[PDB]
This record gives structure tokens, sequence and C-alpha cells, in this order.
């Protein structure tokens, strides 16, 4: 079966339900087939694959979303290893306005069809250089609400933060 | 906080206009957690 997890950064989606400006990478494993697929999403619009970026195991990926307004922004995935970068600019006609009240670094068990995708053992994802900009402030995840995935009684992740990182470890 | 789908760190505040993070793409394998029924 397919197991995936996505690691993404995003604005909103937590206490702001109207939009999420997010981009990140799906890691999937299916019967030996590993795939990494960068995507962006301005939730509630569909995620779109960044088909123009190749992500491989071991690559350092920088993911950035930038809201240029509550209804515009960009998602950028940079493959620092490969030197390939993709950006997608959201130029309005977005499906929801940001509140810009959540900034997040998330490893997600995303929906795939009628259920969450089976959650891949991604080992650990550490978002380093985990910085959110709030006005003129550069804020790290240290004061962030730490979230972990719990499903059907099982905690699937252990998350820790530091001043500039978020580590999500598959449990 | 626990959720069904999100792990990680959520800043709750205001005027977040940029979020960035860098990660090394890990090897993924099949998950062994999760329910069976």
């Amino acid at each position: 079966e397919e197991y995936c997890a996505s690691a993404w950064v995003g604005i909103d989606g937590d206490t702001c339900e109207t939009a999420i400006l997010q981009t990140g990478v799906d890691f999937c494993y299916e019967d030996g087939q590993t795939s990494y697929d960068a995507w962006y999403e301005w939730y509630p619009d569909y995620a779109y694959d960044f088909s123009d970026i190749t992500i491989s195991e071991g690559d350092s990926i920088k993911v950035t979303v930038e809201a240029t307004s509550k209804s515009s922004g960009s998602a950028t995935v940079e493959n620092l290893t490969t030197g390939q970068s993709v950006t997608h600019t959201f130029s309005g006609n977005v499906e929801g306005d940001l509140c810009e009240t959540n900034a997040e670094w998330i490893v997600e068990d995303f929906e795939s069809g009628d259920s969450l995708v089976a959650f891949a053992d991604f080992g650990s994802v550490t978002f380093t250089n985990a910085e959110a900009t709030s006005g003129g402030s550069t804020v790290g995840p240290s004061d962030a609400t730490v979230m972990d995935i719990e499903q059907d009684g099982s905690v699937l992740t252990e998350t820790s933060v530091s001043g500039d990182s978020v580590t999500v470890t598959y449990v | 906080e626990y959720s069904s789908n999100w792990a990680g760190a959520v800043l709750i505040g205001d005027g977040y206009t940029k979020v960035t993070g860098e990660f090394t793409v890990p090897s993924v394998s099949a998950g062994s957690s999760g329910s069976s029924g």
C-alpha cells in the first residue's frame, strides 16, 4: 500500500481555517517505490504538484511560502542540493484569504481519497532554518504549538522544536 | 496538541507573511504504526 507523509510549511490552516498557503513535499513509499513530490497549495484549492522540481532522498529542500497579501503569495521549493527551484505565484483568485495567523512547519498525514494516506515512516523530518515572518519579526518555532499525529490511539509522530527547527519524528 | 493529520509546529500569531524551512528529504519506508481491525 502507499505510505506517505508530507512535510510542508504553511501559513494558516490551524486557527485560521479560511486558507492555507502551503508548500512542501510528499514523501511516498509504495512497495519499494519511493517518490517525492513537491507541491503547493493555497487551500482550499487543490494542491498542485510542482512537477518542475525533482526531489530525491537526501536533498536539502527549502520550502517557503510568502503571502504578499491575504490573497496572494508564492510557494517556493528550492532543491538546494540540485540547484533546482520552483516557485508558484498565487496572484489572486485564491479560494480563501489568509488570516496570516498561523505559520507552520508540518509533517502531515494527508488525505488520499477517502482516508488519510497510510502514514509513511519518514524517519524524521527536521525543518531547519524554520523561520516565520510576522511583520518585521523573524520568529522561529520555539514558541510554536507542537502538534503530533495521533491516530486510532497511536501517536505517530514525536515533534520537537528548537529556536530554528522543528523535528518531526515518525513513531 | 494531537491531531489526526498534522505533526509539527504551528505558530499562532499575526501577520505571518513568510514561512520557510529547510529539510533534508528523508528516506521513507512503509509505516508500521496505524491501526488494524
